[PDB]
């Protein structure tokens, strides 16, 4: 006789640890950072995350010799020593194209990081990174329209994009939030935005809000001449309230709203972004709940791997931190993924995080926006690490100005303005930045106020998310 | 407590917050788009055309989201393919500028590889242009 | 007071030892690891303000509203014993902050960006406060465990099930062929596994057909009523809803989605179609081991499963404690009273740090699944009772004799269990006795008996009280 | 009739040279959303030849710069612009941002030249449902004119097309992309006659006839005969034109012919005496190849044809003295000048494979 | 001084004929059976194929320096003689896979066969063959079931399915067609089926056809015991 069916438990690396497997250009590749529990060899550990996130399971089961194992099956392929670690590895698992629904990043998330994570017999388990094949690519509509197309939209170009979210988080009246819409948008700035919580409360309804905010957002294009938004958040506890708030935004003839996706969630957002190709809406993607799965370095998903779900799902612009405020962002780490989300092809480059070259396959770029803690101060800073392709969002950097809202406003244009043609002219904003930054405070008296109110304010903690 | 103005105030986008450009920063940022293999351009409008407007709208069921009059100007001959020369663009500057000295003009440059517009500021406005002030009365 | 631009402290305004909480406020426990140098009372202010109405640096606009009435408060800090630098922060959140209905808006506000703060070095939400008068803005489960027994006509023992396996891979017609076999020999219940969507290999309207003849088959020879969890977790609410229909149309009992990878909105969506069309939802909790490992940092799952209460569900996964995935047993029979009772008191011996009323709002049934066989059965039934699903995958479509005889086996192993606890046999001593009594008895028992016997999942436990 | 006998074994070779189709089976067909008449009637323009031009490069330009060159060729004189017939929706160019710039652009040439202006946007899709989605955008911009590619759309997508094009006021220009496949052959296929009696019934205001002179093929008493088809209520047979019947249209509208392919200024002459004046003629690389861009491009192409027909009004025969027209307007407009020096010495002469 | 625009008329083969040109995974491949005109080189008219089925056209456009060409153009990469022909080369055309849009078959059809087979440059052109990616595959529907879906739901296996095309093709009523599809399918056959020209006409209406046919299938099938189709 030839293979036939034995029940019973064998180890998870007699089929799938396949060390000697040469990937093809069509799988999804999965990069792990594993801390197996002791006693249980790393290659079964690795061999383990690949069977129970494809086809495997505990025991042997009959039916598997209905259909081809060798077809289908996830390959533990490669598995790396991390460096400074005593029991870490970064196991490397190939899956068939085969496995995935098309279009779907719901289906992606369920397979590769849908069950491992909990198995006994690791102590701690990471997605670092996902290598998504062209071939899987062309399945998703991916974002609505991308960094090109919203910036021939807004007719804005030659610098980044200026933005604040209205403060404080929740307690202000729809009338009250229209009119420090106003007061930013008048001042200079291109967008406020609904805070990621700001959705329909007691305080204020959101039907209320869109309507006041549609009339501050034509009475300071009016006065300014210059086109502005604001992002109303479309978030909601259902897809049907989702939906209607996204269509009275059709119809109020605005320009963008936004989505929280990870709180959201996946089939909602997918939802959302085809809605919004559909009627010509930008979305802005706000990544609440990220820091809960993404933070620690031993356990959990990266936030470049949450960026290329984004990207796939769809959003024209995505949170990527500043780096510089009061939210966790290493320099390294997030130059790498500013890259994933915003250009076609990158190179593997481990010193930036970046396990496997992406191909993008020509699907739309998203705007990195940096938001949280920023002033203008760190103007110089994120015009260096982002350059013009970003949105800089000044929450109490604005509303926080002594002088009030288009003051608040017009400090942060004249600092974002300053700091690009000191870039243009060709001086280096890595080391210029505080000087530019004080040349336009001894002209702007706007400038000034903010110079002062926040000159000794900075952000220098330990970083835990480290490379 | 100084007051941003909101009457007679109308910007223009990349650098309107600043102090006008000099000559030599406008060459500076010529030096820029030439530095990088942009490819340069100029565009005009008449002051009827120059800002962004809603009339076209009246013709629309409820599609008017990011649907602006005005965004298009007129373009002020090609754009120069494979210029190196930043002499040559201030020379159609002058050109542009002497031929509709009553128009708005911007120089713009674009990114092929992008395919994208990657700069751009206004070079001249009409001299009965009413509707803007100057840095130090933007604030009261 | 007027107007005074700058950066203060958060404790000056977010940190309130003196305040008597409210029996309407949400209230949060944070255990919090701040950053050297930074105070508890500065951490836990910071964690109040900024997931409710604070930003770092003073905003005139405060003036224009009340502070006082919306401000979240850090009311509390407790020291955690073991430990040189972890506390446990409660946060109490005026109900007003909150949308109506949506879990979504819940989850933004008190976990939206707090995680990621630079002066903390690593913070878990443990538990959650929802007051009855934030839980009855809630649609809530579809039917809940009292309303699915009552449609299924099943008593007096666990509910038996089964994931179809290889995971992925079979096409649509031996899918219902291994649903067949399975629902012939006893269970009550098979199921898509959870990322069983729609695939090159099986579309997923041609498995929902051949499983309602597998499914029809299984309940004409057998005489019992019979189900299989349906996958409508899809990549759009659209494609989500179209599945639903469908199963609504085949006139079959029971659904399933992937609530995490899906998401709330998606969630709540479908649980609103399912009361109105009357299909049972079975929940998974995919992904939800990302979020709650880790004993520093995350969600602890008793909050994920208080969630998913809310947001609706007819079943959610709970965990085993002595299967292949981690769950510690004092963690789980917290959390497992937290979905099903009306009533649960504080109880930090079990991870409880806030006593829960639920206001009437339906129970969910926790389905125990994964690594789990035969000889496990005594442990399950004493663990969770009559008022749970037992999933066997491997331990059915593994047994030597096929799917049926595999059924056959763990419906014995559950009977003769159920048989002996209601006798008064003390299934923690005599649950082995029970066990090889039945194997004796029954041939099909004894070959699952045999082929599992040395069979467990011993490790040392990460998500510790 | 055209089913299954072209691949009979016993024959070596079959072609479909034309058909009859009866008054009685034409009046089951809704046909033409609109016709000549009525479309020259909501676009308000007489006395002339229609001018219009693809936008170039066929892929690769963005929505924006589409919507650019699109405005640059409309304020410079031409009635329309098109999508190439292979423009839809890509990952270079989405066709709702297309039509968005498109639409700016055409009401911003419409109101700098005060004359009604138009762009065939394109509705052709892999499937119904979108094909219609596409329709009901440009309806809801209010915009004259879409485009689809019968043939390669197929003939069930077209006539609900058309169907929806009468039904809410949008002209209908008709692409024929593939033809060639079927039609350039003597031996076998079917000849572009029936086609374009085809499109006639399935419903279409404009179809390309191509140019005789230009880069594709069409021998010019061929072309005549099927351009009769196209226009006329009642043709007699003919064929010396190719005409093997009598064709009755009982009062079903007429299709606009649109010539184009590899034309340019000096074909201008033989054009207008080929077509006459109920004919859209279309200028590719003859605007956007112009030196000194799309609006002098547009502008000369106008002057040539506006040139031309005034010509003709006053007596002169255009077979005989088109030339001298044209140069005598090359010495008066410096525009029309810079095209008549690029294009001089270009003509696409070659053994024709269709003939009669 | 750069590359700028130089209006008029130049050879296609100085863009579009690329013989050292290495094929991505993801382009489409077009083999074309070609015969030029007497005076045409094989190069220039295969480069004309590749330019007039992707982004060129017979004069130099200036809005080419607006994007990049090398990115978008078709790119003739190889030309083979046919042995056995006087003036037939099989020409190889590249296309990158972002000139085509996602799940049309009709968008792949309109730029590989939209205009180039009535080029006066040519004499005749025949498609042989294209390579299609799986990347463009995967953007694709595709068939509804196919044949391992299919035979599963009919429970049909071991052997070739059987039908019949009812005859006379046109001129039966519905009435009769049910009739004649009822002895057939009882008979032995799996399927019977509507003539490709039977849709609805004065001698019989659809939709009567599809009850009686309906009725037809139902009684076969109790008869016989096999599933029926029509
Ligand atoms: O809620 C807030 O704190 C913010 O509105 C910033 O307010 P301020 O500008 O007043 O600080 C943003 O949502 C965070 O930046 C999100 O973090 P991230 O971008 O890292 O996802
Ligand atoms: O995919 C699996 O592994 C399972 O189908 C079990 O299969 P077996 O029965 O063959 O082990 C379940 O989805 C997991 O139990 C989920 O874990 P949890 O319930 O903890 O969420
Ligand atoms: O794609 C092209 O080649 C054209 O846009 C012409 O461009 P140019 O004006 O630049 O030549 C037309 O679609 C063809 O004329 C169609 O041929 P026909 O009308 O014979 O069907
Ligand atoms: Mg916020
Ligand atoms: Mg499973
Ligand atoms: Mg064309
Ligand atoms: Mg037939």
């Amino acid at each position: 006789a030839g293979a036939g069916f034995k029940a019973g438990v064998k180890d998870y690396r007699l089929t799938y640890y396949t060390p000697d497997y040469v990937v093809r250009d069509t799988d999804i590749l999965a990069a792990f950072r594993m801390t197996p529990q002791p006693g249980v060899p790393p290659e079964e550990c690795g061999a383990a995350v690949a069977a129970e996130s494809s086809t495997g399971t505990w025991t042997t089961v009959w039916t598997d010799g209905l259909t081809s194992l060798d077809r289908y099956k996830g390959r533990c392929y490669d598995i790396e020593p991390v460096p400074g670690e005593d029991n870490q590895y970064i196991a490397y698992v190939a899956y068939p194209i085969d496995l995935f629904e098309e279009g779907s990043v719901t289906n992606m998330f369920t397979s590769i990081v849908g069950n491992v994570f909990g198995f006994k017999a690791l102590r701690a388990l990471r997605l670092e990174d996902l290598r998504i094949p062209p071939a899987y690519v062309k399945t998703f509509v991916g974002p609505p329209h991308g960094i090109q197309v919203e910036r021939d939209k807004l007719n804005k170009y030659g610098r980044g994009l200026l933005g604040s979210t209205i403060k404080p988080k929740l307690g202000l009246s729809a009338k009250n939030y229209g009119r420090a819409v106003y007061e930013c948008l008048r001042g200079g700035l291109d967008f406020t935005k609904d805070d990621e919580n700001v959705n329909s409360q007691p305080f204020m309804r959101w039907r209320d809000r869109f309507l006041f905010v549609a009339e501050a957002i034509y009475k300071a294009q009016a006065e300014t001449g210059e086109v502005k938004g604001h992002y109303l958040n479309a978030t909601a506890g259902t897809c049907e309230e989702m939906m209607k708030r996204a269509v009275c935004a059709k119809e109020l003839g605005v320009p963008i709203i936004m989505h929280d996706y990870l709180t959201g969630g996946f089939t909602a957002n997918t939802s959302l972004a085809i809605y919004c190709r559909d009627n010509g809406l930008l979305l802005h993607i706000h990544r609440a709940m990220h820091a809960v799965i993404d933070r620690q370095r031993n356990h959990g998903i990266h936030f470049r791997v949450l960026a290329k779900a984004l990207r796939m799902s769809g959003g024209d612009h995505l949170h990527s931190g500043t780096v510089v405020g009061k939210l966790e962002g290493e320099r390294e780490v997030t130059l790498g993924f500013v890259d994933l989300m915003r250009d076609d092809y990158v190179e593997k480059d481990r010193s930036r995080g970046i396990y496997f070259t992406q191909d993008w396959c020509s699907m739309p770029g998203v705007m990195p926006v940096a938001s949280g803690g920023i002033h203008v101060w760190h103007m110089p800073a994120l015009v260096e690490i982002f350059g013009d392709d970003a949105c800089l969002q000044f929450g109490g950097g604005t509303l926080g100005h002594p002088w009030g809202n288009a003051p608040g406003a017009a400090a942060n244009r004249v600092a974002l303005e300053a700091c690009t043609q000191a870039r243009n002219e060709g001086r280096d904003l890595a080391r210029e930045g505080g000087d530019v930054i004080r040349s336009a405070c001894k002209w702007s008296p706007e400038l000034a106020a903010a110079c002062e109110v926040w000159k000794e304010i900075k952000f220098e903690f330990d970083t835990i998310d480290k490379l | 407590m100084m007051v941003w103005t909101p009457v007679n105030n109308k910007m223009f986008e990349t650098f309107s917050y600043l102090p006008p450009l000099t000559d030599e920063q406008i060459a500076a940022q010529v030096d820029y788009i030439v530095a990088n293999g942009w490819i340069p351009c100029l565009e005009f409008a008449e002051a009827d055309k120059a800002y962004v407007s809603n009339e076209s709208a009246i013709r629309f069921g409820s599609v008017s989201c990011l649907y602006y009059d005005n965004r298009y100007w007129t373009m002020w001959k090609l754009p120069m393919f494979g210029c190196r020369d930043p002499m040559q663009v201030l020379r159609e500057i002058v050109a542009c500028t002497k031929a509709f000295p009553d128009a708005y003009v911007r120089l713009v440059a674009f990114d092929n590889q992008k395919q994208v517009q990657i700069m751009g500021f206004l070079v001249q406005r009409p001299k009965t242009a009413r509707d803007f002030q100057p840095a130090n009365k933007r604030s009261v």
